[PDB]
RNA sequence: GCCAAGCUAAUACAUGAACCAACCGGGUGUCUCCGAGACGCCCAGCGAAUGAAUGACAAAACCAAUGCCGCAGUAACACCCAGCAGUGUUGACUCAAUUCAUUCCGUGCGAAAGCCGGCUU
């Protein structure tokens, strides 16, 4: 007669059960190895770089199998900067770099912009305007090679 | 028998050339062990076995000298501490 | 998939002449790069000036005449490289394959108990079945159970006729190196201090013996002592001295002058 | 050299009392079963000599179960009586 | 053949891309196995590099863990109850990977006694240690519920198709509450 | 471009080596002492699939059981081994590697059951 843990309604309407693959939440004797503030078992991975892991990540409840911090994706290669331009995708954005391009022959510059699409982890919530760092990854979809590292107010 | 030999029940075959000597024709025997290779058999495994024999005692010199380097530091803690 | 190699695709440090053939020797796989090696045939023909052509130089190599790290080697494409030991029993000459100053090839003679040791820069280390610890070298060579102490980096002295290290060199602050790679390779000088950037590449100060100072990548180092003072191997005539071209280039006017 | 104890083996302390052990092995200065071995003890001859191992029971006489081994122990009696009070100075420090 | 390739789609602009070159060996792909319940019966592949796949066409047994106890035995498949892509492999009764099984409970009764001493041991003798080790330790209802019905619900967690294999784990805690639910 | 019958090689194909020969672990039956020990039995190789752990951290009283002389010494460990791994790597790993359970092996794994010389084995 053992009780275990109800369903959460609010994160469970995905017609699969959603699960972290890293961890078995159904431990009747939980080690010290992956143990959040409230008790329960969740993996959280430390990236390189010297970027801190997000509170939501440690201590939340969302899963994510894209994350870079609660998943197998890693981060290696380059590391950029921008600023979203478009949030109306399910955990992707838009982000766009602007720069100035030299023309050897007039000695003058020209505006130039590229755009970029990456995926939002569920512990961010940027606006649109607010600059981000993103870094990146291998093909998480047809478009999508970069992933949201941090995200700096306004 | 299986201890007979066989090398002196081999067919010969005879050719004849005029103007000069018959010459006969045996077959090279097959698949005949000589005391040579049986020699050649049993050492092979003789160095299959040495050669993991001596791989266990290379562990053996690591093992002693990762736990002797282990012990020096506890002695010299406890050295210090008591006096 | 590839076979070949053309006459002016062919690594510079060695000196083929463009007007002589279209094809070069091209290197096997084995214990070096094909970009920083030295196949056989070019050191016995081209070099040592024993074999005429390549037709005399098969002779030689297909006898087994030439040892390379106490084995003989038949192949006239195989790659040697950086701190390696040839010797010729039959006209007892030993050489060490090192970087001169300028950065080309260089054969150092060497004498009996000198020829019997090598160094060797560790560049993998990783833990192998059954729990051994394993360490992979700049040149192929796995040694099976290194010194509890070794680290990346570190340099180990090899013994090549008994096939055990016998020391290891630690890299840090205070030692002796040798650049092997870049624009300043076969230059001797001597780490100052070494700048950590994680995810790029880790850039070294140098200063030389005449106190010139210069900086590297950090994995075109090889130490091989502990100062500049007791080296543990034999280098080339100029210690690694880089002098100026100006100077150069007047000492062999008036060397020149005063030869007849 | 030194003859003042002797050392026991392979006595289990869980299978075997304190008097079994008594009537086989004598030890009159002091006796001692060790339990992070579990197949040692330290008893100490008040005149042993050539000690009870040389003269026999060394390693053919067996004990119940296992055969029994003794040696020399190189150890006295009267140093770690002595660091006892050293140690009866230090149980005093503190109340 | 089929391919993988992306030079047949259209670019995020919309446009067409001019395809130049012919299709390469590289870019393969293989008609899908649609593995089902039935007697034994696969057929290997040669894959890049001389390996081999085993691509199995019907399956009736694998191997199943309890991860409560750390144990696992081999069994037979049953039925297939749920599949989260569409019911219609349901229907086919097709296996796939995390598709949900029922799987035979007879050996993990048989397990449950010889342990812990409980039947849903003829003699008790001097073994008694199973109050030993059933301190400390419970069963949720949901789990013993089924057992002693006779199936009990499992997730298959290996990929059929790619190694020939039907290996499971058994539900349990809140996923086993989830497909309760939908099954009702 | 082809068919049938009759001969016979292998480093082609197939099958297959017990004792010499060790260290270590898991599960279980009959004996002795008072929990300890002995014995018998099943399984324990490289690689593969699944599941569970390891793959670090960064001021005193009371009770039950324990180590040492009553709490000062104090790697760990119920004998043969008293230091025969308490310590993998990276910027970063669900990676390297180790232990347990089931299938393995139902894709695989010969000492080529191999060939030459020199000394007398
Ligand atoms: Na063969």
């Amino acid at each position: 007669y053992y009780h275990a843990h109800a369903v959460d309604a609010t994160i469970q309407h995905e017609k699969a059960y959603q699960r972290q693959t890293a961890v078995n939440e159904n431990m009747h004797r939980p080690s010290r190895k992956h143990v959040n503030k409230s008790g329960h078992i969740r993996y959280s991975k430390k990236i390189g770089l010297g970027f801190k892991t997000p509170a939501k990540a440690l201590n939340g409840k969302y899963i994510d199998r894209k994350c870079p911090f609660t998943s197998n994706v890693v981060i290696r290669g380059r590391i950029l900067r921008g600023v979203v331009h478009s949030t109306k995708m399910h955990r992707t954005i838009i982000i766009r770099r602007n720069y100035l391009h030299f023309i050897k022959k007039y000695q003058r510059y020209q505006k130039r912009h590229k755009s970029l699409a990456v995926h939002c982890s569920p512990a961010f919530d940027p606006k649109q305007g607010d600059e981000v760092v993103i870094g990146q990854c291998r093909p998480l979809s047809k478009t999508i090679r970069y992933n949201v590292l941090e995200v700096v107010s306004k | 028998s299986r201890t007979e030999d066989v090398r002196k029940y081999v067919v010969r075959r005879r050719v004849v050339k005029s103007g000069k000597k018959d010459r006969l024709k045996a077959p090279k025997i097959q698949r005949l062990i000589t005391p040579r290779v049986k020699a050649r058999r049993a050492k092979k495994a003789k160095d299959a076995i040495a050669k993991v024999r001596a791989s266990a005692a290379e562990r053996r010199e690591y093992l002693r000298l990762i736990a002797s380097n282990r012990r020096a530091l506890r002695q010299r803690d406890h050295s210090k501490k008591h006096t | 998939a590839k076979k070949h190699l053309k006459r002016l695709y062919a690594p510079k440090d060695w000196m083929l002449s463009k007007l002589t053939g279209v094809f070069a020797p091209r290197p096997r796989p084995g214990p070096h790069k094909l970009r920083e090696c030295l196949p056989l045939l070019v050191i016995i023909r081209n070099r040592l000036k024993y074999a005429l052509n390549a037709r005399e130089g098969e002779m030689i190599l297909r006898q087994g005449l030439v040892h390379v790290d106490n084995h003989p080697r038949r192949d006239g494409k195989y790659p040697a490289g950086f701190m390696d030991v040839v010797e010729i029993p039959k006209t007892g000459d030993r050489f060490r394959l090192m970087y001169d100053v300028k950065g080309r090839f260089a054969l150092v003679n060497l004498s009996e108990a000198e020829a019997q040791i090598k160094l060797m820069k560790v560049v993998n280390l990783y833990t192998a079945t059954g729990r051994v610890p394993v360490a992979v070298t700049h040149d192929g060579h796995r040694i099976r159970y290194p010194d509890p102490h070794t680290s990346i980096g570190d340099t180990i002295v090899y013994n090549v006729k008994e096939k055990k290290c016998v020391d290891l060199i630690k890299n840090r602050q205070g030692k002796a190196v040798i650049v092997t790679g870049g624009a300043n390779r076969g230059r001797i000088g001597e780490i100052v201090k070494v700048e950590c950037h994680p995810g790029a590449f880790n850039i070294a100060h140098l200063k030389d013996a005449s106190g010139a100072e210069f900086a590297t990548r950090a994995a075109n180092i090889f130490v091989i002592g502990k100062d500049l003072n007791n080296l543990q191997v034999t280098v080339p005539k100029q210690q690694g001295l880089r002098m100026n071209v100006i100077q150069e280039r007047e000492e062999r006017l008036i060397a020149a002058e005063a030869r007849k | 050299e030194n003859s003042s104890c002797v050392f026991v083996s392979p006595i289990f302390r869980p299978s075997t009392t304190k008097a079994q052990v008594m009537e086989l092995f004598a030890g009159v200065k002091v006796q001692r079963l060790r339990m992070y071995r579990q197949n040692f003890a330290y008893a100490y001859l008040d005149s042993p000599a050539a000690a009870k191992k040389f003269v026999e029971e060394k390693n053919g006489t067996e004990f119940r179960g296992h055969t029994l081994r003794v040696a020399l122990s190189a150890r006295s009696l009267e140093k770690l009586r002595a660091r006892q009070e050293a140690a009866n100075v230090v149980i005093a420090a503190h109340r | 053949g089929i391919v993988r390739s992306r030079l047949h789609k259209r670019k995020i602009t919309g446009g067409k891309t001019k395809i130049h070159r012919k299709r390469m060996k590289a870019e393969l792909g293989r008609l899908p196995a649609n593995t089902r319940l039935g007697a034994r019966r696969v057929s290997p592949v040669r894959a890049r590099g001389g390996n081999f796949k085993i691509r199995a066409l019907r399956l009736d047994t694998g191997n199943f863990a309890w991860a409560s106890e750390a144990i696992a035995h081999r069994v037979r498949l049953l039925d297939v109850v749920y599949n989260a892509t569409s019911n219609e492999l349901v229907r086919t009764k097709t296996l796939v990977k995390n598709c949900i099984v029922a799987v035979d409970a007879a050996p993990f009764k048989r397990w449950y006694a010889k342990h812990y001493g409980i039947d849903l041991k003829a003699s008790p003798k001097l073994q008694r240690e199973w109050t030993r080790r059933r301190r400390n330790h419970r069963v949720e209802k949901a789990i013993a519920d089924q057992l002693r019905e006779g199936r009990v619900l499992a997730r298959i967690t290996s990929r059929p198709g790619q190694s020939g294999r039907a290996d499971g784990i058994l539900l349990e805690g809140a996923e086993l509450q989830f497909y309760l639910k939908r099954l009702e």
